[PDB]
């Protein structure tokens, strides 16, 4: 039963005490702090070192020594906390949430909290898809009184194993096996063109920006001379485009194979989403500053999607993520410098919507001048129609419908 | 006893009971040709004509079949309708009666529903920033009825887009990632700018809905 | 044997082993160590380092000893010691105080100092040590690590007021008018309920005077990590530093230190539960040693610090605020000084990366040395700042200088545009965790006060936000009059902005003024502004070209320039020393000629001000210090006079219409 991945909602409390494993994605994570297991006091009138074990998430310390003498003899002990002597742990608590496709027809999704434990910690972060394996524990419940009605529980995960759906680029080992499952790639021949129509093979026709997107994944390499200069080292893609050229699709594609991404999209939801303004976490107390959508794609792509569309104030900050690698934020409450070192991929349709030939380009891109230098790849990807192409897409989607695999029989899409 | 109880313009759907004797005349009825036509007639025997617009709104209701790959894209199985035209020409009670029959229909006006009464948006509650499902979300594998969609804000139309074709809705608010579900097929009414549709003018003049919504 | 149970710490070997260090330590094993042979100079290698440092230590009568971590590590018998005091700081540190006391009463005795010996017996000597290990970050601290000598740095954002701390309490049993004195061990100091002596024997007999007591002083400071390493999609942290005795408001807000302290977790108390602690403990840092000045950086302003200097040395706090100049540094200075291209060197030094925007670096230099800082003693002050302005095309580098100069300057605040707020400079109102009580804070332009404040992305950000500048920009002072705040701030912040003009690109069509797209008021302010053209020159295209290309030969490239360039450390030391001993006076030639220049100038194309008049008059101080002049000549006006030419490209403008022809805006 462990072996199957459970949504959060199917967490009833059935399973209360068994060893199961809940697959969801990481939402917020809290820093690490010590968590007392046992505390140890020390009464230097007998002697001896006192242990108190601690199992809740408050205690209260002692008076008198409760060893045999000072117990037992007139002489009364005052015990001091010893922090070195005593017994902490690294403690983390996490928080998975719902994936879209556990969520029924019609709900939200729900979230369930993980208390990570000893070496465990900082095996996850926000953004991530994992299946937490652990011990579905209770715990007193610690809401209002009055909405209590007998013993309720309030109920954790106490994290076991964990197991990442997309693995970190910056955790890449070249082991024995990956070893051979690379070689395998290179002896395929033609590994650019190959991976190139690989990612999102359900689009007909669109070569040239796959190539440009997988140049956009692959990344440059950063440059900090000694004098002190940095050179971004990630490209900036944009596909400007007429409506129907699936965009949306390739950025989606993208998100897929990427490992950290937001599919930021739209406006109004971005201006709060880029904020990144400051919060107390109910763990700790701390005031830890949120993070947007931009922080939550460092070393990633932020899939910026209908771009044009998006509000200036936005694209004010999008200037210095693009080119600084880092926001800085100096409004009410918040002082410091955002560390953002994001590659941007935006997808946007041109001024009055679909192009017209008649207007100059700049005229109908619409975008600034400082804007569009960060670009470091603009598409045009505009439609027209000629009764060939239009035949073959025809021809590749009417495939993919009847059958749900990509129409090239030779070729091979890697997974 | 917790009896989930359907009413227009609501999240419950509206499930009936299909007797044996029902699929047996479901199942005789579906053979003859001109089941389609007889259908089709049925959608609005009290409006007259515009046999073509309840045509559509039957295959609405069927939809189509949503197709999902193993690399992860989704392909909508949902088919979008909008209606533009003169003032009286029962824009409107079509609508009403798609909220009406439908299984799970939601109702929204113009502007009485805004971009944050569409899709949705984070309520920020202080008891810690739930997320709060508009009308879209709430209509997941049903209908949602428009009306006025020429009034509707720019702005509110912008967030429209994503719901129309991906049928999802990402919030990527306030340190909240989430991508709501929102499989939902929108049918809209809409009068011409200038009141009455104008020959003489050419129809981007007249409809003046931005390219991508169309 | 003998060792303090739970520590590998034995008192006998660590005494021995550090009087030896002590003893024996040369300067030459730490050159050997780090590398430095082709640099060893046994000149002064030779010669016993912490003996000699001690004799200078007892002659000044200073009571703390500033311990090199890495010079423990270099000495090959006392190489254990540094495990020891990295992993029990306490203890070990103790242990050094009690060897200090040692060493330093055998060094007088020995040479027989006619002077009482218990005279200087009496004083407690610390060991504040330093530089123990890298930085490793503050997130990544396991629990483990509680109690274990750290290195933080970070930036200063806040500080507490000081608050006394109980040590030895005071009782009186009020019938028998009796005093009692109780120690404190481990925060705790007990209380007698019979009294000390045989007097008599009640219950409650005792009544805690706290006035009477013992108070120590604490100052909790509230920094922001700057680690090295960031994980990913991590936000800036901030840790509650506290420190102790003599530390006490050594530090200011804005300070970029890097503090070294014992790592420290305490259990906090449930609100309003009597004695209930969470068992998630709360996670502080102790201080024993803060690095304010860095060789990195320029050295902090002597003139902003001058009034807190002398409470310094009431307090004694023997934190090194300024960086010393060595003589052998000082002839070099001269030196430099005396060379003929000592202003192109300069100029060049700054931002070595940067390629062909040699008037931009000049501007940028003179800005780094400032006017002289003029006191009217009968009322009011004039404050030696520049402001500078670089408007200018798309990818010309800009934002490249204002990083540069941000790292350079000591208190220096980097923002951009609309990530900023009118509250958000300035002052605002915050709420404290810790406290729970409402305190204020300071903003961008307080934060870089006696620094410069890279604004970068000048047009972008809202004319309401603009508005706050002009009174830091012409008074160098800000006034705020909000809910529950009255009083004046002085922001002595040298403003450094960045813009594109309007449109993203230079219009050559319409004039200087309407692409740059600022009100009068605010253009006016700002002495230097900066026409920044990107102008398709093959040849200069093709140089830039390669250089870049140059750079990206090797993996970590020494930088591609033809010319000498001056090292970051001593182009900061001669900043530092020219700013702060020089302080050049106007003279009756640069008078005449600062008064014919604002005359011709003053004859569409923004009209010059008086304002003009005094950006000429601090560009020439600020030209007079760099020559390490103590006065100005009619040379240095005639050259400020050339570089306000030149920033505005006045040659290419046309006379009356205010439009740049293009074929004359060529430059190098
Ligand atoms: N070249 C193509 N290959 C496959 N499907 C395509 C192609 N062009 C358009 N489509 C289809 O057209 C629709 C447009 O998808 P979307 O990515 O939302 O378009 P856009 O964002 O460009 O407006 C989708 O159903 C998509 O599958
Ligand atoms: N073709 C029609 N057949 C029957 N009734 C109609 C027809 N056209 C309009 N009506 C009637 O006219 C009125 C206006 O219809 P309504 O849907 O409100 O118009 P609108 O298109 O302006 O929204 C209704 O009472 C409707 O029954
Ligand atoms: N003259 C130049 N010298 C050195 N680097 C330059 C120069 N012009 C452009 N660059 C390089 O091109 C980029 C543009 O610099 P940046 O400051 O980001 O542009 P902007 O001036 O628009 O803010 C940087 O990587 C910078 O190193
Ligand atoms: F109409 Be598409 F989303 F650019
Ligand atoms: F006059 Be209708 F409701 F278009
Ligand atoms: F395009 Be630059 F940041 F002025
Ligand atoms: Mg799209
Ligand atoms: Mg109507
Ligand atoms: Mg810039
Ligand atoms: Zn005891
Ligand atoms: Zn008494």
């Amino acid at each position: 039963i462990s072996s199957k991945p459970l949504s959060v909602r199917q967490i009833k409390g059935d399973f209360l005490g068994q060893l199961i494993t809940v697959r969801g994605i990481i939402t917020r994570v809290s820093d690490v702090k010590p968590a007392v297991e046992v505390i140890a006091y020390t009464c230097d009138q007998c002697g001896y070192e006192v242990f108190q074990e601690v199992n809740s998430r408050t205690f209260t310390p002692l008076s008198e020594c409760t060893s045999e003498e000072c117990s037992q003899n007139q002489t009364k002990g005052q015990l001091f906390m010893s922090t070195r002597a005593s017994k902490f742990s690294a403690f983390q608590e996490c928080k998975i949430q719902e994936l879209s496709q556990q969520v029924p027809v019609g709900h939200i999704p729900r979230s369930l909290n993980i208390h990570v434990n000893g070496t465990l910690v900082r095996s996850l972060s926000p953004g991530d898809i994992v299946d937490v394996t652990g011990i579905f524990l209770p715990a007193p419940y610690t809401g209002f009184k009055a909405l209590k009605a007998g013993l309720l529980t309030e109920t954790y995960l106490e994290a076991q194993f964990v197991r990442q759906h997309k693995k970190k680029f910056a955790s890449f080992s070249l082991t024995s096996d990956v070893e051979e499952r690379v070689m395998e790639l290179i002896t395929s021949g033609d590994v650019y063109n190959r991976l190139a129509k690989s990612i999102a093979p359900e689009i007909y026709g669109n070569l040239d920006v796959k190539k440009a997107l997988l140049l956009l994944l692959v990344g440059g390499v950063d440059k900090r001379v000694g004098d002190g200069m940095k050179i971004r080292g990630d490209i900036n893609v944009c596909l400007m485009g007429d409506p129907g050229v699936a965009k949306s699709q390739l950025l989606k594609a993208i998100c897929k194979i990427s490992p950290r991404g937001v599919y930021t999209t739209g406006k109004g939801s971005s201006g709060v989403g880029l904020t990144a303004a400051v919060m107390k976490d109910p763990v700790t107390d701390e005031m830890i500053l949120e993070g947007g959508a931009l922080v939550l794609a460092d070393n990633g792509i932020c899939c910026i999607d209908e771009f044009d569309k998006m509000d200036e104030s936005d694209r004010t900050a999008i200037h210095e993520v693009m080119e600084q690698q880092t926001i800085s934020i100096s409004k009410a409450g918040i002082n410091t410098t955002l560390n953002a070192r994001t590659s941007i991929l935006a997808a946007a349709n041109p001024l009055y919507g679909r192009y017209n030939p008649r207007l100059s380009p700049l005229d109908n891109i619409n975008l600034p001048a400082a804007l569009l230098s960060r670009f470091d790849i603009l598409f045009l990807m505009l439609d027209i129609p000629s009764r060939d192409d239009d035949e073959k897409l025809a021809e590749h989607v009417t495939y993919v419908h009847m059958h749900n695999k990509q129409p090239d029989l030779d070729f091979t899409p890697v997974e | 006893t917790v009896y989930p109880l359907h009413a227009r313009s609501t999240g419950v759907a509206a499930r009936q009971m299909l007797t044996d004797f029902d699929i047996r005349n479901i199942n005789k009825l579906s053979k003859k040709k001109d089941i389609f036509d007889i259908l089709s007639q049925s959608l609005a025997p009290s409006i007259y004509g515009h046999d073509h617009i309840k045509k559509a709104i039957l295959l609405m209701l069927m939809g189509g079949v949503e197709k999902n790959l193993e690399n992860g894209s989704h392909l909508r199985g949902d088919i979008n309708i909008l209606m533009v035209g003169d003032p009286s020409t029962a824009k409107s009670q079509l609508l009403r009666f798609v909220l009406n029959t439908a299984s799970l229909a939601i109702a929204t006006t113009g502007r009485g529903s805004s971009g944050v009464g569409l899709t949705a948006a984070v309520t920020t509650d202080r008891e810690e920033r739930r997320l709060e499902a508009g009308a879209m979300v709430l209509a997941d594998r049903g209908v949602v009825c428009i009306d006025e969609f020429d009034k509707m804000t720019d702005v509110d139309r912008v967030a429209i887009h994503e719901v129309m074709e991906q049928q999802t809705v990402t919030i990527a608010k306030a340190g909240i990632h989430t991508t709501l579900n929102a499989r939902c097929s929108v049918i809209a009414a809409a009068n011409p700018v200038f009141g009455q549709y104008d020959v003489n003018r050419d129809p981007h003049q007249n409809i003046a809905l931005p390219d991508s919504l169309l | 044997l003998r060792i303090i149970w739970g520590t590998n710490v034995s008192i006998q070997e660590c005494t021995t082993n550090f009087r030896n260090f002590l003893m024996s330590f040369k300067y030459k094993f730490r050159k050997i160590l780090d590398e430095r042979e082709e640099f060893i100079n046994n000149t002064t290698d030779e010669e016993l380092y912490y003996i000699k440092q001690l004799n200078e230590m007892r002659e000044l009568g200073t009571s703390n000893l500033n311990l090199d971590a890495r010079n423990l590590l270099a000495y090959k018998q006392t190489e254990d010691l540094y495990h020891q005091l990295l992993n029990y700081p306490q203890e070990v540190i103790s242990i050094m105080d009690q060897t200090i006391k040692d060493c330093m009463v055998s060094l007088i005795v020995d040479n027989n100092l006619d002077y009482d010996l218990d005279e200087i017996e009496t004083k407690f000597y610390k060991v504040r040590p330093y530089n123990v290990g890298s930085c490793k970050g503050m997130r990544e601290l396991n629990p483990n690590d509680i109690d274990k000598l750290i290195n933080l740095k970070g930036l200063v954002l806040r500080s507490t007021p000081v608050i006394p701390d109980m040590k030895v309490a005071f009782f009186k049993c009020n019938v028998c008018d009796h005093t009692m004195a109780v120690e404190i061990d481990r925060g705790v100091i007990q209380e007698p309920a019979r009294c000390e002596r045989i007097d008599c024997n009640e219950p409650n007999s005792m009544s805690l005077i706290h006035n009477r007591c013992s108070f120590a002083d604490k100052q909790v400071i509230k920094l922001q990590e700057t680690p090295d390493f960031v994980p990913d999609g991590q936000t800036p942290h901030s840790i509650s530093l506290c420190v102790y005795d003599e530390l006490v408001d050594s530090c200011r807000a804005g300070d970029r230190i890097e503090v070294t302290g014992t790592f420290r977790s305490i259990p906090i108390r449930a609100n309003s539960r009597q004695r209930v602690l969470k068992s998630l403990y709360k996670t502080y840092v102790d201080v024993v040693h803060v690095k304010k000045v860095s060789d990195k950086r320029l050295d902090v302003d002597t003139s902003t610090i001058e009034q807190e200097l002398m409470q310094n040395k009431v307090d004694h706090n023997e934190v090194e605020e300024v960086r010393q100049i060595t003589d052998q540094d000082l002839a070099k200075i001269r030196e430099v000084a005396a060379r003929e291209d000592l202003y192109s060197l300069l100029a060049r030094s700054i931002a070595p990366s940067i390629y062909e925007l040699e008037d931009v670096k000049k501007g940028i230099l003179l800005q780094l040395f400032g006017g002289t800082n003029k006191t009217f003693t009968k009322g009011g002050r004039y404050r030696g700042d520049i402001n500078i302005l670089l408007c200018g095309d798309p990818s010309t580098s800009k934002s490249q200088i204002l990083q540069y100069v941000h790292k350079i300057t000591p208190r220096g605040v980097y923002t951009s545009g609309k990530g900023s707020s009118a509250v958000g400079l300035t002052a605002y109102i915050t709420r404290d965790v810790d406290t729970k009580q409402l305190v204020l804070e300071s903003g961008a332009l307080v934060l870089s006060d006696g620094g410069v404040c890279c604004i970068d992305e000048f047009d972008k950000m809202s004319d309401s936000t603009r508005s706050v500048l002009h009174e830091v920009m012409e008074q160098q002072t800000i006034s705020i009059a909000k809910a529950g705040i009255i009083t004046t701030l002085n922001a002595r912040s040298s403003i450094l902005a960045s813009a594109n003009p309007i449109g993203s690109r230079y219009n050559p069509n319409l004039p200087v003024t309407e692409n740059i797209d600022l009100p009068p008021p605010l253009l006016s302010r700002f002495d230097l502004v900066y026409l920044v053209l990107d102008k398709v020159d093959e040849k200069n295209d093709r140089e830039l070209a390669k250089h870049l290309t140059n750079l990206y030969l090797e993996d970590k490239p020494e930088h591609i320039s033809q010319d000498d360039v001056l090292p970051v450390e001593f182009l900061t030391m001669y900043i530092s020393y020219a700013k702060e001993h020089i302080h050049p006076i106007i003279t009756e030639a640069a008078k005449t000629e600062l008064v014919r220049a604002y005359v011709g100038m003053r004859k569409k194309r923004i009209t010059a001000t008086t304002r003009q008049l005094e950006s000429m008059i601090r560009l020439a101080e600020a030209h007079a210090k760099m020559k390490l002049k103590n006065v100005v000549e009619l040379e240095d006006v005639q050259e400020a006079v050339r570089l306000i030419r030149s920033a505005i490209k006045d040659y290419a403008t046309d006379p009356k219409t205010g439009k740049i022809d293009m074929n004359l805006v060529q430059t190098g």
